[PDB]
RNA sequence: GGUGAAAUUCUUGGAUUUAUUGAAGACUAACUACUGCGAAAGCAUUUGCCAAGGACGUUUUCAUUAAUCAAGAACGAAAGUUAGGGGAUCGAAGAUGAUCAGAUACCGUCGUAGUCUUAACCAUAAACUAUGCCGACUAGGGAUCGGGUGGUGUUUUUCUUAUGACCCACUCGGCACCUUACGAGAAAUCAAAGUCUUUGGGUUCUGGGGGGAGUAUGGUCGCAAGGCUGAAACUUAAAGGAAUUG
RNA sequence: CUCUAACUAUAAAAAUCUCUCUUCUC
């Protein structure tokens, strides 16, 4: 019939008391056969009332059914598809307002506790999933997915649930499989990509480390399979998040390369300050120095080769090659503070432990004069400690323990215990650079590798 | 049905005699239940009205005790009988009614609570109504113990309320059970006939256990064996909850109820699952690591822990299978939320067991010694470690399994502080009834297993390493360290010069290459 | 058609046809051992039971009259034998 | 009004229509079909009661109790006859106004008995499917009605099972249908009108050219109308059936 | 290899008919 009479009858069913009759009536109006023949764009507000009472009610799968029938009634041209996309974005916005209402009820309930929202959250999340599954394989819907993605992303931000991301990601995977299954819109791929960027941004907006990294690896696969290069505006913070992941995740060379890429992306944005460039270069340089050496071909297959599939590279360089490449660069090398460069030249070339530690006592407090030393201490500290180990092995073999205990003792910001010293030496020996014989009858250490 | 229900209520209002009241209720209450028999759960107000006029039935019988069924001169009724015609005796063909009403209410209530959101307030008020259901159970038990006199008939008609007294009591602590009993006895100002004389004293502590054990003792005398197995499983349930673990293990060994349980229905197996996991948890409370290792090696060996234990919603079970016949079957055996034992606690207990049993032994296996480690425990922590070793992510922890695996990797590496820090970070331990002592025992055992795995790991690049310094830096008594070292040397016979007057080793002899060379030189 | 083996019809074809028209006039019915949800006893019932079969143990009528087979009582368990 | 055209007839006491009501008896529209029930006639608003029956289901019961059937019986459309009750409509008779050569016929208006009933006679109809009943077999196809079968079936909706309603593959029975002849017929046609000269399943009742004639007469039933039974004298070479061409 | 929409509106009267019917064989 008429949208206004439909709204009147839904209002009457609000009045008498039965809202499910309002839902069924609005379903009758929207899903009628004549909506196929009549222009769906003209009859918009019946769907709006359907949305209103559906929010009042608890029937989200019938919402999905009504929306899918209203698609099925208009499958030829773009006008009705834009109309249904608008009503779908309105539905997503309205259920997000309902989620805010449930949040304020939960806040009041918390105050009463001091002085089941999960049901409504599950209902609304399943409504989101039904909307997402419904809008698959349809082409001309463009702003529709953008609106749905944005409001769903707000939904994921407001509440903390890790299984919702898994469900959403796998369902998008199946949707892209279906889209491949039924292949004139080149914005769809970029739309999924931007959904992924919002996923990453919110996943790092609140206390997550693996969700964002999984979305990021999917983003890498999407870049490489597709043609277009993502937005530098969002890729800057995207690689900031990617750097946030590489703190303990494993290989630190990937952290160095990604933080280099963040420096590269920050080199052209309107917000450009040169002391920030100095600080970013110092951070990159200290992180690169913190990277642990890897000079020995391993046994069999080290399972740390699948990571380099995140930064477009496959060949395996060493830390020395990476730092030489950093030296070959210009943007970083013209902005690093000179004291860190001095300490670097102390660390690697002519790493005589006595003079290196003395220059550490000279330059470590000054290295903390600017707020950059807190970034990477532990791997750099382990590097200097392993350097003490290797230099002591090179120097002499016949020696007692306590001499090593005091020749390995480090200044305040990089110091450890004696058992820490022994355990670090033990696990550097487990790597099997040079085997050692450690006796304790007179507390002696002897480096024995027959040349 | 609804108009007939209203008509019977009208006739109850018109009726005057108590026997007419009881007959009208006997015609009406099952009509209401049949009007609410197709539904999953009944209207709360209508179900409470059925509860209330069932209690009305019981109270009016209490006003007409043993008189509506005339005395044993003629046990069947004598006066007007031509109209209903359904009067043959007054023993069990008419008396066997009210417990049926109670149990129908209880079945509908259980289906409702499984069909209600556990975290909602309506679930809590339904629990408050379950309190009244148990009080009605007690009132019905009192009335039925009053009615039947012959001990055979009394037993046959009164073991069922013993089962009911079990079914809604066993889980809570003794205090709240005493409170429930006192409240029920207050709700009945007058009636008092019981086999066990509860009203006389409610001031002792060894009373809930005594009452439940008396229920099991009285229950063991009737012919039904499945009910007897049910009662012994409930005894295990209660003992592993409150009493201790030694008694539960001893009566498990006394009852040997293992072979008749799977041939029967699934409820027996469900209760077996719950009591076995409960006793494993209690053994871990009493610091029995290898014991609960042996215990939980039955349910967690298989991948599924949802169906077998029975702790689940319906959406999470409606996707594993897609047919309607089992969607009402795969969910019918579901378990009440006021009964649940945390899956997180079970998983972290089993994972801690795997960490304490395997990692030192797997270190000894990797070192080169093969003398003892024959078996391969199903679904151990080694498979999780290998699967983690198979993937591309090696970063921060995500769940309880990740924290357990990282505690295992710190265990392997040589330290113990990261493992205990993760265990304190593992927040599945907030449900331990005993916190301080079990945490101290776990800390000491983490220390000792780290020291053992360090003994296994480094004996090749070492020729001498300290033992008392290890004890000081690992917080273990030195004598306990040397005793653990002697135990290890008995288990493996490691070639090593071990001393107490010296506290210094002499290890450089040879692990296995020398022995193979010796055997080849032999012949 | 035009050449068969009436001695050896296909068993699928054999049960396909109507009884009283097969090779040997055999009955379609069978006997089910039904247990009430209440009592664990086993009570035998003819598949197309006519009367309202009652378990002698308790008034728990298991199968109701119908044109075809008697309809069970939603709680019992039947075994083919 | 009414018709092909018109007149008779009612109408300023206002006929025709326009509304409300109320009375009577009538029938049960449209649902309504190659669909159902019954032995046939016949049966169509709703509801209750009364009894009955078919078909289906049945590892229920008896064991030839079976088929048709002279004699005997029960029903038996409409019209008709008694009597009593009702009396709308419609209409044999009659009265009319037309058409025509005549029209006391067809068209047109009024109108008696009937039409509807209540008990009793009447027992005939193109009471036709112009195919007697009970059996067995033989060819392809669909639907349809009644029952009962099996679905991992669909929507149903009461969350889900249960029903119901549908979809499929059935099967038993019923009205039927379509295609075909490889069977029949003289053909029209028939799935029986086949299984008939290669002549035999069991059984009743009818006809022997057409007229005379269902007439004469005698019975017999009926008040009456008339029904059942039922010829002959005599008169003729055709009557008749189906199809073909004009 | 996807489907089920249109439709109209006539009647007056006209009866009868004498013959003559004749082969197919090469
Ligand atoms: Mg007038
Ligand atoms: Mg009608
Ligand atoms: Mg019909
Ligand atoms: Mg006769
Ligand atoms: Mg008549
Ligand atoms: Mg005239
Ligand atoms: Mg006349
Ligand atoms: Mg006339
Ligand atoms: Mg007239
Ligand atoms: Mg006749
Ligand atoms: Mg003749
Ligand atoms: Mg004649
Ligand atoms: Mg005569
Ligand atoms: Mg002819
Ligand atoms: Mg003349
Ligand atoms: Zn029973």
């Amino acid at each position: 019939f008429r949208p206004e009479n439909a709204i009147k009858r839904a209002d009457e069913l609000i009045s008498v008391g039965e809202k499910q009759a309002a839902l069924q009536s609005l379903h009758d109006f929207i899903t009628a056969r004549r909506i196929r023949w009549a222009t769906p764009s003209t009859v918009e507000p019946v769907v709006f009332k359907f949305l209103e009472i559906g929010v009042e009610l608890k029937k989200g799968k019938l919402l999905k059914d009504g929306l899918h029938q209203y698609k099925k009634l208009i499958q030829g041209s773009t006008e009705g598809l834009v109309s249904v996309g608008a009503v779908a974005r309105k539905f997503i916005d309205l259920v997000e307002s309902k989620i805010a209402s449930e949040q304020t009820r939960a806040d009041e309930l918390q105050k009463q506790e001091i002085d089941a929202i999960t049901s409504w959250l599950r209902f609304t999340w399943e409504s989101y999933r039904a909307v997402l599954d419904l809008l698959r394989n349809n082409a001309l819907l463009e702003i529709t997915y953008s609106g749905v993605v944005k409001k769903t992303m707000h939904f994921c931000l407001k509440y903390q649930r890790k299984n919702e991301f898994k469900r959403l990601a796998e369902m998008l995977r199946q949707h892209l499989d279906a889209a491949n299954y039924q292949q004139s819109d080149a914005d769809t791929l970029q739309r999924y990509l931007d959904q992924r960027f919002q996923q990453v941004d919110v996943s790092v907006k609140l206390e997550l480390w693996h969700e964002a990294y999984r979305s990021i690896e999917d983003v890498f696969h999407l870049m490489k399979i597709s043609k277009r290069a993502p937005k530098p505006s969002t890729l800057a913070n995207y690689y900031e998040n990617l750097v946030k992941v590489f703190f303990v995740s494993g290989d630190p060379l990937l952290h160095t390369t990604a933080w280099k890429k963040f420096y590269k992306l920050y080199s052209t944005n309107p917000r450009a300050t040169e002391e920030e460039f100095k600080t970013y270069s110092s951070t990159i340089f200290l992180s690169a120095i913190s990277t642990q050496l890897d000079e020995i071909p391993s046994i069999g297959y080290d399972p740390h080769l699948r990571m380099y599939r995140l930064l477009n590279l496959d060949a395996k360089p060493t830390r020395k090659e990476m730092l030489q490449s950093i030296i070959e660069d210009e943007s970083i090398y013209g902005k690093v503070d000179e004291e860190l460069k001095e300490l670097y030249d102390i660390i690697e070339v002519n790493f005589d432990v006595d003079t290196v530690k003395q220059q550490l006592e000279n330059l470590l407090v000054k290295l903390s004069s600017k707020t950059y030393f807190s970034q990477y201490i532990a791997p750099l500290r382990d590097v200097i400690m392993r350097r003490v180990f290797v230099a002591a092995s090179q120097k002499f073999t016949t020696v007692s323990q306590s001499e090593l205990y005091k020749l390995a003792t480090l200044p305040a910001p990089l110091d450890l215990s004696a058992w820490d010293i022994e355990k670090s030496l033990l696990q550097a020996a487990v790597e099997d650079y040079v085997s050692i014989t450690i006796d304790h009858e007179s507390a002696k250490v002897t480096f024995a590798k027959d040349p | 049905q609804q108009s007939l229900i209203s008509t019977l209520e009208e006739l109850l209002t018109v009726a005057e005699k108590p026997y007419e009241f009881i007959m009208a209720y006997l015609t009406l209450i099952p009509s209401r239940f049949d009007a609410s028999a197709n539904l999953s759960y009944q209207p709360i107000d209508q179900w409470k009205s059925s509860f209330n006029d069932i209690s009305k039935l019981l109270s009016i019988l209490d006003q007409t005790i043993d008189t509506y069924q005339v005395n044993e001169f003629a046990d069947p009724i004598d006066f007007i009988e031509d109209e209903p015609k359904e009067d043959s005796d007054g023993v069990k063909r008419i008396l066997g009614s009210i417990f049926s009403f109670v149990e129908r209410l209880d079945d509908e209530f259980m289906k409702s609570l499984l069909n209600i959101d556990p975290h909602s307030s309506d679930y809590l008020i339904r629990l408050r109504d379950e309190q009244s259901i148990y009080n009605l159970i007690l009132r019905t038990q009192l009335y039925f113990e009053a009615t039947l006199k012959d001990e055979h008939d009394l037993e046959r008609a009164l073991t069922r309320p013993f089962v009911k007294r079990l079914d809604h009591i066993y889980y809570k602590s003794e205090n709240l059970i005493k409170i429930m009993e006192t409240a029920a006895w207050n709700i009945i100002p007058a009636q008092f006939k019981s086999k066990f004389t509860s009203k006389d004293q409610l001031d002792s502590a060894d009373y809930v256990d005594n009452l439940i054990d008396g229920l099991s003792t009285i229950l063991s005398k009737q012919n039904n064996i499945a009910v007897q197995k049910r009662a012994i499983l409930y005894n295990i349930y209660y003992t592993a909850l409150n009493k201790d673990f030694q008694t539960a293990k001893d009566m498990l060994l006394t009852s040997q109820v293992q072979t008749n349980i799977n041939q029967f229905d699934s409820s027996l197996q469900i209760l077996f699952n719950r009591v076995v996991v409960q006793l494993g948890l209690s053994a871990f409370k009493l610091c029995l690591i290898e014991e609960c290792h042996q215990i939980l090696n039955d349910l967690l060996s298989s991948s599924h822990l949802r169906e077998i234990l029975g702790q689940q919603s319906l959406h999470r079970i409606s996707l594993n299978s897609s047919n309607n016949a089992s969607a009402d079957e795969r969910a019918r055996q579901c378990l009440p939320y006021h009964q649940h034992i945390n899956l997180d606690l079970i998983d972290v207990v089993f994972l801690t067991c795997s960490l304490l049993i395997e990692i030192p032994r797997m270190t000894a296996f990797y070192s080169g010694i093969k003398v003892k480690r024959i078996p391969y425990s199903p679904k151990s922590i080694r498979r999780s470690l290998e699967h983690y070793d198979k993937l591309s992510f090696q970063g921060p922890p995500e769940t309880l399994r990740d924290y357990v695996l990282f505690a295992a990797k710190s265990m392997q590496k040589g330290n113990w502080r990261d493992s205990v820090k993760y265990l304190r970070e593992i927040k599945s331990w907030a449900l331990l009834p005993n916190m301080e002592t079990v945490l101290n025992s776990l800390t000491e055992r983490v220390q000792v297993e780290s020291l053992k795995t360090y003994f296994f790991s480094f004996k090749r690049f070492y020729s001498s390493f300290s033992v008392a310094k290890l004890a000081e830096l690992f917080d273990l008594p030195e004598n306990k360290v040397v005793e653990v070292l002697q135990s290890v040397i008995a288990e493996l016979e490691i070639p090593a010069k071990l001393n107490d007057e010296k506290t210094i080793f002499v290890v450089e002899k040879g692990d296995e290459i020398t022995k193979l060379e010796e055997a080849m030189v032999k012949l | 058609v035009l050449v068969q083996d009436l001695l050896h019809p296909t068993a699928a074809s054999e049960a396909r046809k109507h009884k009283l028209k097969t090779l040997v006039q055999s009955p379609r019915s069978h006997f089910l051992d039904v247990k009430c949800p209440g009592c664990l006893n086993i009570t035998t019932v003819f598949s197309h039971a006519q009367t309202a079969v009652t378990c002698e143990s308790c008034s728990t009528v298991l199968c109701t009259p119908t044109g075809g087979k008697a309809k069970l009582s939603e709680g019992t368990s039947f075994r083919r034998k």
